[PDB]
């Protein structure tokens, strides 16, 4: 087999996930005390756009 | 012609290296990939036909 492949090692994904139809990644986080969900969730949103 | 193709663009399903039957001892699990298809014209037009 070594005169007809190259097996090596290598790094990968070992769970893959999907919402609505697209690949997925999902990460969490935690409002600071005194600032509202409502900013929170503006700026989350301004960093993806940016 | 459709023998080749079908014979020739299929995935392969390898499995896993340090399966869980696990012979005493071990303490590593691994993950073998193959991609056995094709994805481009350039190399569909490579298949072998005779």
């Amino acid at each position: 087999l070594s005169s007809i492949a190259t097996v090596s090692w290598q790094m990968g994904t070992e769970q893959s996930v999907r919402f609505n139809g697209y690949p997925a990644m999902e990460l969490s986080g935690s409002p600071a005390t005194g600032v509202s969900t409502g900013q929170a969730m503006e700026a989350v949103q301004k960093m993806v756009d940016e | 012609v459709g023998s080749a193709l079908s014979a020739q663009n299929i995935q392969i399903s390898a499995g896993s290296i340090g399966s869980l039957p696990a012979v005493r001892g071990q303490t590593v699990t691994a993950t073998v990939t193959a991609q056995g298809q094709l994805g481009t014209a350039e190399e569909f037009g490579n298949v072998i036909l005779r």
